[PDB]
């Protein structure tokens, strides 16, 4: 009676992981930058960066709305199950854009890559486009996990802990654009 | 998958790798005595360069490296009162993985086309080596899966530590071999990936193309030196911190009195840990750095000796008193309380900006450190294998070659490093493997020479051991020291019963 | 056979040399005491010299003891460090009389090549130059970066690929000498040693040129400048009797896009 929620500390240390990777890139970034824009520069058009943006948004809220109805508020089996579901739908779709564009940026580009600019910002996202791949796999893996085990009130160790692993990974996107793309550019 | 057993399960990797590592430089270190080619009887550095090179890359990464992670991994439990550690299955994994990184060392070096870029690799030499080039690669990789590993550790632990010490104990209550070991961990933790990222980067570079680090496309070296650099000093720092702690026990326990300046030293631990992540530009003076941006990193570094002062003093009033016992434990102390601050001074003096701009990467740089290592880290390393070395065995330690062992140790350590400091006033090239001035060629034959009794004492040692489990007096107390030694685990079994306690 | 810093023959050396020497006699006021308090005491404080092990916890002013001293120290051994900070360091600082010479390092593999912009020769291995006078280092790289290091100078920088290194000297005694590589190693990093040819005045360095001018054999060209870049460790002193009116900028350039 005191071990429970132990993982939980024992894994908000574990995003000082995640979390100082994602500095340390952005520093890179924020170098290979100021090399000034010689010539060949990708430009990005503020419609995918607001569809991309959006989706990943109600996620933050994809799981404020859900948490409550998920166990703290009266848990109700289901009722913590469809959402995870649409929740994981929109990471899906995250991801798609996340694919849609690159794929664009390398059809014109018939395989040769070049510049800096193109290279670092060409990772940081794929980074943001990984994390949010197990870390949008380990989630509906649990999802058939809360099935047949079925988790319930204060018995939820990590559906809120993935509800503070997520919820910390938009965070790092709510930056990204609003660094990158838009004052980037 | 009992953190006790996985401790002494590092110690082993250790010891088994030293007399690798050790036999590899015993070696090497040769060359640099006779003139010409030699009995060695290389052609061109090819393998100069990946040998002495590979050595100081294990010794820091694979041998050296074990123990913090295994000295905390077998006494920091069964001192703070508790069954274990928080994540088993996952301290398990915490070593594992550092042995994956093992096997996977000699990979590179089973093809012999290991690379050659500094223990670190720096660019214009790790991804020019054309396309066939899988060399630096497996370098490469080696260091990552060891790399998650020890990133764990510092995870595993710090939680042990933050929520699983004995009822009623305050923070405040917290041993010194325990206060240490936090701030070294979490080190491990807001440090060690800097690296991960780093590694990466090149990755790409070597493997898909991409110039995170050509300047011919786009990339900048000095960016890379930055985080190689920024994370290594901690690298430093994890590595001795935790020595701090076993030093504090072994100290206290034979003079027979409480470690001095408690609070004082207390804090210490603490700042240390903090003036850290902002000093690493003393790796950088040369490569051009900006005057005023010299003293930013150059003048924090030179405040770090004012928190080593408070240890060491604090030390010494912890003796003043008298009744102290000198067995082979209190004798590695001593060791410490002397080398240590032996080859300090250096690093003060390296401390200012031109300071080193003649000595910098020159022998003088080697003789600054290996002394700070061998006699401030090594000495840790055996100096409490000895104090626990019951504790996890059953056994004592064969006080009689205890002793000789010792000398031989401190003895050779400065017939073979104090010389390499002159090598650097005449300006002596790191890593060269050819040579001409003569008196250049004297003092090398001085240190090739401090070795060879080195060398022998990594033997008597290791036999004497062997003697000591085969052959043993076994020991059914509870504590063989004296009373002086007051930490919850002595009270406990030497060994444990297997569930613990 | 050496056991002090390199023969006083340089103005800065002295600010920059002494530099250590001075502030090593000014720490010894620990590392003596420091060598003096752990050695005794398994003196003293020994079982035959004290009865037992007496206890107690603190005072505050025994940290005072060896607490204002150590900062004293740095403090002393730390405004140095600001001033002294300076002098040989890059920027732009201004100096001239019509007189310094400005010399180009081309280090390449395990050679050193030199270019002199108002001179119309070339050098491999070593590069002489008057007394007293200042001596204008333009740095980079062809290859893997390097160290430009002159020992008996205190003259260290490094060569990054794709960029200029400022660094100026002042040699105050004839004689030739020798220049070290980087901290990297490899088949001849252990071998990239070079002369420093320093005649008693300048009229015998106007000749130096003029040998090389005899040289039959220039660097007019990128084709063949690659040609004298080729992989060959040790070049022998070789010469060139011209140089390509912007052969620095030759190299950056094409490493820079
Ligand atoms: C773990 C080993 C270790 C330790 C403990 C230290 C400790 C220190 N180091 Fe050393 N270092 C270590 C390992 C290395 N250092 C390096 C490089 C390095 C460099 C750059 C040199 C170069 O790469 O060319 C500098 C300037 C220092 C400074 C210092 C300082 C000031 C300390 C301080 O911690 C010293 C603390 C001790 C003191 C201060 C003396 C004791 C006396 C006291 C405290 C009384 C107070 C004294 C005064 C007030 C004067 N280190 C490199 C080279 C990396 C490479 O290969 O490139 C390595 C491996
Ligand atoms: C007394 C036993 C040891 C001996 C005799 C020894 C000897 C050497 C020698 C001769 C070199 C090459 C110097 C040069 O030519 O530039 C070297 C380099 C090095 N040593 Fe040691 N060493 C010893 C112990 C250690 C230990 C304990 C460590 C700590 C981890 C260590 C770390 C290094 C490192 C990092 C380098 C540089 C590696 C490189 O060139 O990339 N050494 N050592
Ligand atoms: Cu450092």
């Amino acid at each position: 009676h005191d071990a429970g929620g132990t993982k939980i500390f024992g894994f908000w240390i574990y995003l000082m992981s995640d979390c100082i990777l994602f500095s340390i890139l952005f520093a890179t970034y924020a170098v290979l930058v100021n090399g000034t824009a010689g010539g060949p520069t990708g430009k990005d058009i503020f419609e995918l960066p607001f569809v991309l943006v959006e989706t990943f948004l109600l996620l933050f809220s994809s799981i404020t709305y859900g948490m409550a109805a998920i166990a703290m508020y009266k848990n109700n089996k289901s009722q913590v199950i469809s959402w995870l579901a649409l929740t994981w739908l929109f990471g899906a779709g995250f991801i798609g854009m996340e694919i849609y564009e690159f794929h664009h940026l390398i059809v014109n580009g018939m395989g040769p890559d070049r510049s800096g600019f193109l290279s670092a910002f060409f990772a940081l996202v794929g980074t943001h486009g990984l994390h949010v791949t197990s870390g949008l796999i380990w989630m509906a893996v649990l999802m058939v996990q809360i099935a047949r085990r079925g988790l319930t009130s204060t018995n939820r160790t990590r559906i809120m802990c993935l509800s503070l692993f997520w919820h910390f990974l938009d965070v790092v996107w709510i930056c990204v654009f609003t660094v990158v793309y838009l004052m980037g550019a | 998958v009992d953190h006790k057993r996985l401790g002494i399960m590092y110690i082993i990797v250790a010891i088994v790798m030293l007399l690798r590592g050790f036999a590899d430089a015993i070696m090497m270190r040769s060359q640099q005595a006779l003139a010409s080619a030699g009995e060695a009887g290389f052609l061109p550095p090819h393998h100069y360069d990946q040998i002495f090179t590979a050595h100081g890359v294990i010794m820091i990464f694979f041998v050296a490296m074990p123990f913090v992670i295994g000295l905390m991994n077998l006494v920091v439990p069964l001192q703070i009162g508790a069954r274990d550690v928080a994540f088993p299955f996952l301290n398990n994994l915490s070593f594992w993985f550092t042995v994956v990184g093992v096997i996977l060392v000699n990979v590179s070096l089973g093809v012999g086309e290991f690379a050659q870029t500094g223990w670190l690799a720096y660019p214009p030499l790790s991804g020019i080596e054309y396309s066939p080039g899988v060399g630096v690669d497996y370098w490469i990789w080696s260091l990552q899966l060891s790399g998650i590993g020890t990133t764990l550790t510092g995870i595993n632990f710090f939680v042990t530590i933050l929520k699983m010490r004995a009822p009623g104990m305050t923070m405040f209550k917290m041993p010194v071999f325990t206060w240490a070991s936090l701030c070294a961990n979490v080190l491990i933790i807001a440090s060690f990936p800097i690296l991960t990222v780093t590694v990466a980067l090149l990755t790409l570079d070597r493997y898909l193309g991409t110039h995170f680090f050509t300047n011919d496309m786009g990339g900048n070296m000095m960016m890379y030196i930055n985080l190689i650099w920024a994370w290594g000093h901690p690298e430093v720092y994890i590595l001795i911190l935790p020595v701090f702690g076993v030093f504090s026990e072994i100290a206290a326990t034979f003079s027979r009195k409480r470690l001095f300046g408690y609070t004082s030293l207390v804090w210490a631990t603490v700042c240390i840990t903090v003036l850290s992540f902002i000093v690493w530009l003393h790796h950088f003076f040369t490569m051009g750095a900006g005057a005023n941006v010299n003293a930013f990193f150059g003048i924090t570094t030179m405040i770090i000796a004012i928190p080593t002062g408070v240890k060491i003093f604090n030390w010494l009033f912890t003796m003043y008193q008298g009744r102290i016992v000198f067995h082979s434990a209190m004798l590695w102390t001593i060791g410490f309380i002397v080398t240590f601050s032996v080859g300090g001074m250096t690093g003060v003096l390296l401390a200012v900006p031109g300071a080193d701009f003649v000595l910098h990467n020159s022998l003088f740089l080697i003789a600054h450190f290996h002394n700070v290592i061998i006699g401030g880290v090594v000495f840790g390393c055996f100096a409490g294998m000895t104090y626990w070395w019951p504790k996890a065995f059953g056994f004592k330690l064969n006080e009689t070659w205890g002793k000789r062992a010792f000398w031989f140790w401190i003895i050779g350590f400065f017939v073979a490093f104090m010389p390499l400091y002159a090598l650097g006033f005449m300006g002596m090239t790191r890593r060269l493997s050819q040579q001409i001035d003569p008196q250049f060629h004297t003092m090398l034959m001085i240190a090739a020479s401090g070795a060879v009794l080195i060398a022998l004492g990594i033997l008597c040692l290791v036999i004497q051991m062997y003697v000591s489990i085969r052959d043993r007096d076994q020991n059914r107390d509870l504590t063989g020291d004296p009373w002086g030694g007051r930490t919850l685990e002595w009270a406990t079994s030497s060994p444990p019963p297997f569930y613990n306690f | 056979s050496a056991l002090l810093d390199p023969k006083g023959q340089i103005g800065l050396e002295q600010r920059s040399l002494i530099l250590t020497a001075f502030g090593l006699m000014l720490i010894v006021v620990i590392p003596a005491i420091l060598m003096a308090v752990g050695f005794a005491w398994k003196y003293r404080a020994s079982n035959k010299d004290a009865k037992y092990s007496p206890n107690w916890s603190h005072s505050n002013k025994v940290e005072a003891v060896v607490w204002t001293v150590p900062i004293l120290i740095i403090i002393f051994l730390a405004v140095l460090t600001w001033k002294t900070t300076h002098a040989l360091e890059p920027s732009k600082p201004l100096a001239h009389d019509e007189k310094p010479i400005t010399i180009e390092v081309v280090s390449m593999d395990w050679k050193w090549f030199f270019i002199y912009p108002e001179q119309g020769i070339a050098t491999v291995n070593e590069i002489a130059f008057p007394a007293n006078t200042p001596v204008y280092f333009k740095v980079t790289s062809n290859s893997v970066m390097n160290s430009f290091f002159i020992p008996r100078l205190g003259s260290q920088i490094y060569a990054m690929a794709g960029m200029q290194t400022r660094l100026h000297l002042i040699a105050n005694e004839p004689g030739t000498y020798d220049g070290i590589s980087a901290s990297y190693s490899g088949p001849g990093f252990s071998g990239m040693k070079f002369k420093a040819i320093a005649t008693p005045d300048r009229a015998a360095f106007d000749q130096w040129v003029a040998k090389a001018k005899q040289s039959p054999n220039t660097m007019s060209d990128m084709a063949a400048f690659e040609k004298l870049a080729a992989p060959s460790e040790y070049n022998q002193v070789e010469y060139f009797s011209n140089v390509k009116p912007d052969l620095f900028a030759d190299v950056i350039n094409k490493f820079m896009a």
